[PDB]
């Protein structure tokens, strides 16, 4: 069956990177997105950013542009988001996500990471 | 003596992707000695790799088709694969069968189908199938075994039966060869090559129906051979005398030179040309034998 | 001297349908006079109709293409045609552009779209075409216009520009000529003929990608000969020495004769048959030219 | 503009024969179903019977099937409904219909002719 794996996930200090990794293993049938999404304690998960399958598209949250980039290659099964420029409020658990798809979708995301932390301290 | 259809480029069939030939050009910044298993001849006719004599087996193939719904990823086509005369397929001494594509990307696919709903009883269906890269589908063409899937609510209630899938388009298109064997390795034609220092490959390009964002330009593939050099080469028993012949190609019009190249007897074409960008030609010229020179035989430059 | 390509019929591609050639055979109970445009070429290499040398060009046209939505019809297509070669279509001795279908009924086509509502940009888009007949959309390809729509909930917003509109299937088929200049007269392909007593035409068969009830046949296409063969006589430069060519079709390891048949130079094939229902043929077998031979030269029957 | 001109109506006995005819006229863009639906007085507007553009294809009510027989050639714009064996529950006025489609629907046709009433003693 599809399995997402992450990882990079550490503590850094405000105005710090962090470079987060994917990897999709098992078979699927077709093209297929992948992206982040972020859960802090409490709150509700939200999109960060999703890359198509061509890797020639990409859509970020309003309040990571600039900061955070996500990169892939063309039909491969890997993804990254490094994240530049870390402030106290990116911090979260961040979950890897795939789904079927010939663009980069915001929601609707059938496969989902086990996910991992990255803590961000002033 | 070798000789070759009167054809002007334009009004020819191209070997790789079913479409008008629609630009011949030198290109020295793209991969010198591709790897291309359709549009695979050498002069003497024997075919290579996956090439087909019929332009209408280029980037298809036939099989058996046994379809399932999966709640979650839609309908699944599994294609157990034939020969496109509808001959057996055994795994020999090629990747594939005849004219299965040699690129990479994502082929929308329409098939006949056969449905027990209400409507349309027989009609076509669009499918989604990955050519490559590998950690995508698992696909064994060459052990006879592909898989397609499209997005569906419920069933689409298919009867199994016997098809031929044509290409609708192309998503994420790259000139790399596919799958073949699940990541494993697979017999294949060799690349195209060598080339003289100087010389560099003869590209006829046609551009692919594609899914893209607005601003794509056209999506560009290049065979070494139009289909009707391929099926002329296959029909005619010519007897080679040496590496290459010497063509020249002329204005059909005022009878003027536009350049001299080298069809060399494995079935690729080269010219001397040293720019470092690309160099686009008429296609409305017509290639003419001189003779049979060396392989150490000096082009003029172009 | 003239020849034949070394090609079995099973490995052909068909001169009126982009496919496979599948099918060999004669039946007198079919209309024996078909005035089919595609397919059309002298020993001579003269093209007749409609009959481009590319099989890629065969059932296919190229358009600037003007689309409107239209609420209670839907998305609205008007395809300007030009040749397939990008080159003007002007009004000629022939009833269409090259390629152009020469037979009835309704096509699904495809053709590269763009449109601006937000998903994929560029895509291509099914429309709904009817070819013929009369009392439909004053189809008028003579004059270079055209008409096919899509049933459409509101706008698809697709923007206007060049396509090549391939096949996808046929409904409602018919073998009788399409509606060419909108009920005027055209420049047509003669009917083929005509034959001695006892002789009828040898028909290369293939099937249509289909959209018909559960239970209907595999949808049957003839014409006079493969696109190799068409494509052959048009890149060759023959001299005619007389009315006919007499072929034999033999089997390919052994040389056992299959049929004796008769090349009309004017461009189709005829055996001498005396039954009334469908007789078919072995597709793996090879034609050999024997000789030139008058009119009235009697075949040994089959 | 798609207009649908209908002949052939008007009294007959019990048990006894009407053809009614229907002729499209206008261009149309693609295929097209040809039907006859019909409204009693006091009664909405019931199917008859279609065929599709082919002519290959038939719907029919349950109340008609086998009394009436709709019939077409493969692409053209004339459709007959042969009425046998008409009875006075089949009194009312009956509407051409044509609508795009490559099969027979039983509903939601877009193309409507005057109608032709049809009365049984």
């Amino acid at each position: 069956q599809v399995q997402l794996q992450e990882s990079g996930g550490g503590l850094v200090q405000a105005g710090g990177s962090l470079r987060l990794s994917c990897a999709k293993s098992g078979r699927t049938f077709r093209a297929y997105a992948m992206g982040w999404f972020r859960q802090a304690p409490g709150k509700e998960r939200e999109f960060v950013a999703a890359i198509d399958w061509s890797a020639a598209i990409t859509n970020y949250a309003d309040s990571v542009k600039g900061r955070f980039t996500i990169l892939r290659d063309k039909g491969m099964n890997t993804a990254y988001l490094q994240m530049n420029s870390l402030e106290p409020e990116d911090t979260a658990v961040y979950y890897c996500a795939a789904t079927y798809s010939t663009i980069a979708p915001r929601t609707s995301y059938d496969f989902w990471g086990q996910g991992t932390q990255v803590t961000v301290s002033s | 003596m070798v000789d070759l259809p009167v054809i002007q480029p334009r009004l020819c069939t191209h070997a790789r992707w079913p479409a008008p030939v629609y630009g011949l050009l030198v290109d020295p910044s793209l991969p010198s000695n591709p790897q291309w298993q359709n549009g695979r001849v050498h002069v003497d006719g024997t075919l290579l790799g996956t090439t087909p004599i019929s332009g209408s087996w280029v980037s298809c193939f036939a099989a058996e088709a046994a379809y399932k719904f999966q709640s979650g990823t839609g309908e699944v086509a599994t294609f157990t694969l034939i020969e496109q005369d509808g001959s057996a397929y055994v795994p020999g001494d090629r990747a594939a069968p005849l004219g299965y594509p040699d690129f990479s990307g994502q082929l929308e696919i329409e098939v006949q189908t056969e449905t027990t709903k209400t409507g349309d009883k027989l009609k076509v269906t669009t499918f989604e199938m990955i050519l490559g890269p590998t950690t995508n589908a698992d696909q064994a063409p060459y052990q006879g075994r592909v898989f397609a899937s499209v997005t569906a609510a419920a069933s689409l209630d298919l009867v199994d039966g016997r098809v031929r899938a044509v290409p609708r388009s192309i998503y994420g298109f790259q000139d790399t060869i596919p799958e073949y064997n699940d990541g494993l390795l697979v017999p294949l034609a060799p690349p195209i090559g060598p080339f003289l220092p100087g010389e560099v490959l003869l590209r006829f390009r046609t551009y692919m129906r594609q899914i893209d964002t607005a601003d794509a330009a056209a999506e560009a593939i290049d065979c070494a051979l139009p289909q009707e050099f391929v099926s002329w080469f296959a029909s005619n028993a010519f007897t080679v005398q040496s590496e290459a012949l010497l063509l020249r190609y002329r204005n059909t019009l005022t009878g003027q030179l536009l350049f001299e190249c080298k069809l060399y007897n494995e079935g690729y074409i080269a010219l001397s040309y040293s720019g470092s960008g690309p160099l686009t030609f008429p296609t409305d010229g017509i290639f003419e034998v001189v003779s049979w020179v060396p392989r150490l035989y000096q082009l003029a430059s172009v």
